[PDB]
RNA sequence: ACCGGCGGACGGCUCAGUAACACGUCGGUAACCUACCCUCGGGAGGGGGAUAACCCCGGGAAACUGGGGCUAAUCCCCCAUAGGCCUGGGGUACUGGAAGGUCCCCAGGCCGAAAGGGAGCCGUAAGGCCCGCCCGAGGAUGCGGCGGCGGCCGAUUAGGUAGUUGGUGGGGUAACGGCCCACCAAGCCGAAGAUCGGUACGGGCCGUGAGAGCGGGAGCCCGGAGAUGGACACUGAGACACGGGUCCA
């Protein structure tokens, strides 16, 4: 049961939806930056956002957070957890200049353990 | 860590145990082992006191100078002889004082490519 | 152990050239780098607070310096750690009061009051000669300032020569050379705060500086390092020297 | 009875420093307000521009030293002089 | 003949080494000493010895103390054992070498 | 509040080790470094990009963390000139007795600056006063490094040393140096005490004593060194960094 945060760049508005059922199996095994057409995603986006969407609307998967709160990183192949000394990239805020913190983050690939996923709309 | 610290032995062979650790200022750095290539590849390194050291790792051109004093930017074919050590010449590794084969002929390098970043030599 | 530069100085370890109560408090103001050396100068705050007594507390001395009332060789200096060295002229025009810092016989610095006519002349000893690209000669003075001249006039200058230096607008006035008979005032050594005339110049090899033999006004002959001898006049001192 | 030795003018601050001695043989130490009203009379100063810090009476001594300051304008104390000796003198609540 | 500013005649013949104070690159500064050569086995190296007395507070007699110094020996002088030699401080040459011979006052035969 | 200028590398603490060019003193860099400071000469032109705050919708008892909408400077980057560096040839002028270095020209090659700003007065503005930025040249504050001498005990610890010692030619260093590498050679130290072990931060000083002297070095200052034992990077002018970071126990 995933929470999908669908963000529209044109409106700058993002709305959360829930994916359940065999629809979930459609998202298993995908990566970050992956594009997918709207039709099989089965969300009434035109009806949530209240604005017309041509049938050629696609969604790109970019981000999200895990059950505990572990975010996503395109850089790390696979879905597994690997402790990494974080100098730059998602899931890390350096405060003092030159800081490097070792954080544990989820890999790029989408796993069932993910509960929050983020997608961006294109037309 | 490359430590350019105290010799761990006395002149009379006496063992010395270090009373203190390694300070940051006293460590060294990787030898360049500059190779001959079709292009010129360089690295700018931040150093002690915020200075900058340019380090040539791949070399493709050289300043061959005549005894008169004129310089020419001419390419490098291969290395002839390295009196410093015989393994470098086989591996096309260039260092100060090495003999290099170029279009003009034989040249002796009077430069420090690991520190200077450039290759200057005199025709022979 | 220590890892980088420090911003503190205990009152006990203060230089011996200062008139300060050493056991009054724990801490003293660290002199920032400046024109002179550590042994040669003092923070301005100690001049204002102690020598002049205008301000009882350091805070009000800092306030007054921020107001800029005090002129240091014709330049306002609001910093409260500025080092003021030998033969610097401190002028406060509101009182019209002008003093010159000079070494004591004991070797500590003291303020000699001077008239207004002496407040725009500073004598500077030529510490070193160099020359920069464009063939522009440069002279580094004993007080850490630098002046530029052209190549033609280079023979009119030498190291250790004194120059009367119009500091209000940076105008050279006169050049006093380093020759026998010149009137000389001592800056350091056991013969500190003495004035006499040069007699002999003892050149010394092996890195050892030259020794100059100075005869006092009464004819007493002593010796002193060349660096410590400051020429102040051709035959008679051009400045009021205790 | 109060008699002066030191009357010194600091024109960078435009303020007068008064070092004075109080004769109090056999009687308790005078208070701040009494000497404050005493000096101002024969020195002819503005009471509000005038402030006292310390009055030290030594052991076994009937003559006590004291120091007062005399400013000119109402902002000089607010800027330069610290905030205690207005409150101790009542100049600030 | 390039001056070093020490009162001694330079060695006659010149050498091409970059370490001869008269005929090289390195310069002379610092302390000077006089000693005797006792060992010169390794290449262009000398081990000069200097003898002196040391006083002690408790017994007020003297105690001989010796100082061995490793100075560089350029070819222009070619020091040997039994020779009295003038030595000068130099830049760090090697792990132990920090001095150089600048004069030979008496040969071994003397 | 985010970038951003600085400080957090000093100041606080202890005496476990460390017999050491650790330290005391004297020379000592000609073989080095230097943010914040001062003086002199010059520059500060043109162009592009940038994401916090905020809006919304999200994960988790957590720690802590995602996306999209939008934005700046003295944030970043690009172009130009100077400037920095190296090499060859030539010719001088300066520092210093010395050396080389610094300088002028030619040649080749590489690298290769900036920032304007709140307010106020006048000025239509411009421009002046205040503060701020960069290049060259120093000085200065500190720092690194080399050497001579001084500074405990054991002979029921007598030979010790293999990169060891020196040379040639190279590397890395801010910098010279076997510090490191290839070759060349057998050197180096020791009975005046090597090596090994015991013991121990050095000094100004302190206790006692008529003093010769004996003993001690915690309490205040200087120097040396260490964050539980150990090991390691990044960022910064400055660290392997007590209230920054990573790994084993």
């Amino acid at each position: 049961t995933f929470k999908l945060v669908i963000s529209d760049p044109k409106s700058g508005i993002a709305k959360q939806v829930e994916i359940t059922g065999a629809e979930t199996e459609k998202l298993i095994g995908k990566r970050i930056g992956d594009q997918i057409p709207a039709k099989e995603l089965n969300i009434n986006l035109n009806e949530l956002f209240g604005k017309e969407f041509p049938e050629d609307v696609k969604l790109e998967i970019r981000g999200g957070t895990d059950k505990d709160g572990f975010p996503m990183r395109p850089d790390i192949h696979g879905p597994r957890r690997v402790r990494v000394l974080l100098s730059k990239g998602p899931g890390f805020r350096p405060k003092e200049k030159g800081e490097r913190r070792k954080k544990t983050v989820r890999g790029n690939t989408i796993s069932p353990e993910i509960v929050q996923v983020n997608v961006k709309l294109v037309y | 860590a490359i430590w350019q610290g105290r010799s761990l032995k006395k002149p009379s062979g006496g063992r010395i145990v270090l009373a203190r650790k390694k300070r940051k200022r006293e460590l060294g750095r990787e030898p360049s082992n500059t190779r001959v290539a079709e292009q010129d590849k360089r690295k700018i390194i931040r150093t002690y006191g915020g200075n900058r050291k340019v380090r040539l790792t791949a070399a493709a051109y050289a300043n061959v100078f005549d005894k008169s004093g004129k310089g020419r930017k001419v390419r490098i074919i291969r290395v002839i002889e390295n009196p410093a050590n015989r393994q470098f010449a086989r591996r096309n590794i260039i260092t100060k004082g090495a003999i290099i084969e170029t279009e003009i002929g034989k040249a002796k390098v009077t430069s420090r490519p690991g520190q200077d970043g450039v290759v200057n030599a005199i025709l022979l | 152990a220590r890892k980088g530069p420090k911003r503190h100085l205990k009152r006990l370890a203060a230089p011996t050239s200062w008139y300060i109560e050493r056991k009054a408090y724990k801490w003293a103001v660290r002199p920032r780098p400046g024109p002179h050396n550590m042994r040669t100068s003092i923070p301005l705050l100690y001049i204002v607070r102690d020598y002049l007594g205008y301000a009882k507390t350091a805070r009000e001395a800092r306030k007054i310096l921020n107001e800029g009332k005090f002129l240091v060789d014709g330049r306002v200096r609001k910093d409260y750690k500025f080092p003021v060295g030998i033969m610097d002229v401190v002028s406060i025009p509101e009182t019209g009061e002008h003093y010159r810092v000079l070494p004591n016989r004991i070797g500590k610095l003291i303020l000699h009051p001077i008239s207004e006519d002496e407040a725009f002349i500073k004598p500077l000893r030529i510490r070193n000669k160099r020359m920069i690209k464009g063939a522009r000669v440069q002279l580094n003075f004993h007080d850490g300032t630098n002046h530029i001249v052209s190549i033609a006039e280079k023979d009119n200058y030498f190291t250790s020569y004194t120059v009367l230096m119009k500091v209000p607008e940076r105008e050279i006035l006169e050049v006093l050379p380093f020759e026998k008979g010149a009137y000389v005032f001592v800056t350091q050594g056991k013969n500190v705060a003495r004035k006499g005339r040069i007699v002999e110049i003892k050149r010394f090899p092996m890195g050892w500086p030259d020794v100059v033999t100075i005869e006092d006004e009464e004819g007493e002959l002593f010796d002193t390092l060349k660096e410590y001898a400051f020429v102040v006049g051709t035959d008679k001192p051009k400045i009021s020297l205790p | 009875e109060i008699r002066i030795k030191e009357i010194k003018e600091n024109k960078l601050i435009g303020r007068k420093e008064i070092y004075f001695e109080i004769y109090h043989p056999g009687e308790p130490t005078p208070s701040r307000k009494d000497v404050k009203g005493k000096l101002v009379a024969m020195l002819d100063l503005n009471p509000e521009t005038t402030v006292i810090q310390y009055i030290r009476s030594y052991f076994g001594s009937y003559i006590s030293k004291g120091y007062a300051k005399a400013y000119d304008s109402k902002e000089r104390m607010l800027y330069i002089e610290p905030e205690y000796i207005l409150i101790r003198d009542g100049l600030i609540e | 003949m390039r001056d070093i500013g020490l009162r001694v005649q330079p060695p006659a013949e010149k050498c091409d080494d970059p370490k001869c104070p008269w005929h090289g690159n390195l310069k002379i500064h610092g302390r000077v000493f006089e000693g005797i050569v006792v060992s010169d086995k390794p290449r262009k190296t000398v081990t000069v010895e200097r003898q002196y007395y040391f006083y002690l507070n408790k017994y007020e007699r003297y105690e001989l103390r010796r100082s061995k110094i490793h100075a560089h020996n350029p070819p222009c002088i070619n020091a040997k054992v039994g020779d009295k030699v003038l030595i000068a401080e130099t830049r760090p040459l090697s792990k132990t070498k920090h001095f150089v011979v600048v004069a030979v006052l008496e040969r071994a035969e003397e």
